[PDB]
């Protein structure tokens, strides 16, 4: 009975939440400690997001 | 000259005003040395004028193999072999331009990162950021909104 | 109807080898996912808690005003599962939605 | 006073008064709908 | 197939061009005002 299964919060941290909003670049990955997908500091308006695109 | 729908992030009160509209601003500031010829519209419009020529020639080329198509196949119920051909020739003319007029005057910020929906909204008409005089706010008059 | 949307959304997902929505977002930035959902009347049992319960004063929730709006089953779809900045366009088509 | 405001607030929450220990706060029981600590909060006014 | 042919040189001389702005006027920081720019030349020819 696991289908459903609630997200307890967003991708982003309230205090990175406007950062995101804001790069059009801005992706999630994986976090090393949880595991699950979160947006990271150092991939929100970054040069290697840029040539990566 | 722009219209956007904008949901929020994950939570629990839906009667709560948030900040997913604040996307409509969204531009990638990563490299910004030099100045983007995008934005300038002496650019964009030469670029146009350049497609116009060649759709000019496009259109005389293709009248042009219309008439070697007549000369050899059709007989002297050309009349509307002829109308229903060059009427579509025309067609596709104006279709291409008005393409192009789109890809340069029009959605030229679209596929572009460092022009934000917002810029370029205003950016078509030769306007700045600054232009954007009045802010009519939605101003419920909660402590919330 | 709430239940039934959240319920389809999850099973329309799993449809797509979609497990974890926010893996839209390893390829998407978060303003370009949508809800263009709608519905009909929907909401139709808040409503009545609203006109009809409440005339009776039996105990109804403080805000059934919230869950008989069209528009909120996407918006718990979005509020539980997505958490998307995207459009969020809701079409009242009667029978046609 | 114990006994008032455990019934008031396991009230506003529809689940027993086991289902709600007095060691958590007013914020975690609701959860993040803050109607619903907006309606806790204005019950103890009229209370207390 | 044609337009494709006539955007394929567009390109070639859009880049034509950038040589001759940057063996003229920018120093040798040269790098980031060339990835800039031809950056910029290769999303106006995926968008025509």
């Amino acid at each position: 009975n696991k289908l459903f299964v609630s997200k307890e919060h967003a991708p982003y941290t309230d205090e990175l939440e406007e950062d995101v909003y804001l790069d059009p670049l801005a992706r999630v990955s994986k976090d090393k400690k949880s595991g699950s997908l979160t947006f990271n500091s150092k991939n929100i308006q970054s040069k290697d997001s840029y040539i990566n695109a | 000259a722009m219209a956007a729908t904008a949901t929020d992030k994950i939570g629990r009160s839906v009667p709560a005003p948030g900040k997913g509209i604040l996307t409509t601003a969204r531009e990638h500031h990563s490299s910004v040395k030099y100045a983007s010829p995008n934005l300038n519209m002496k650019y964009r419009k030469r670029q146009l004028v350049t497609r116009e020529a060649q759709i000019k020639d496009w259109v005389e080329n293709e009248l042009e193999a219309l008439k070697l198509e007549a000369e050899e196949i059709p007989s002297e119920d050309q009349n509307e072999f002829l109308l229903e051909r060059t009427r579509e020739i025309h067609n596709e003319a104006e279709s291409q331009l008005r393409a192009a007029q789109q890809q340069w005057g029009n959605d030229f910020y679209k596929r572009d990162p460092r022009i934000a929906p917002l810029r370029g909204a205003l950016a078509t008409y030769g306007l700045t950021i600054d232009d954007l005089g009045v802010a009519s706010f939605h101003g419920t008059s909660t402590k919330a909104n | 109807i709430t239940l039934f949307v959240l319920v389809s959304v999850v099973e329309a997902f799993i449809a797509s080898g979609i497990t974890d929505p926010y893996e839209m977002y390893k390829y998407v930035h978060v303003s370009e996912v949508g809800n263009c959902s709608g519905s009909g009347m929907g909401g139709v049992s808040a409503l009545r808690g609203m006109f009809k319960d409440r005339f009776k004063d039996e105990p109804v929730q403080n805000d059934i005003l919230q869950e008989s709006f069209i528009n909120t089953m996407s918006a718990w779809v979005n509020m539980l599962l997505i958490s998307s900045s995207g459009p969020i366009k809701t079409p009242v088509g009667a029978c046609a939605t | 006073a114990s006994l008032l405001l455990h019934v008031l607030v396991a009230h506003k929450l529809k689940k027993s008064l086991d289902s709600i220990p007095m060691s958590k706060t007013i914020k975690d029981l609701v959860g993040g709908k803050s109607t619903v600590q907006n309606e806790i909060l204005g019950d103890l006014g009229k209370e207390f």
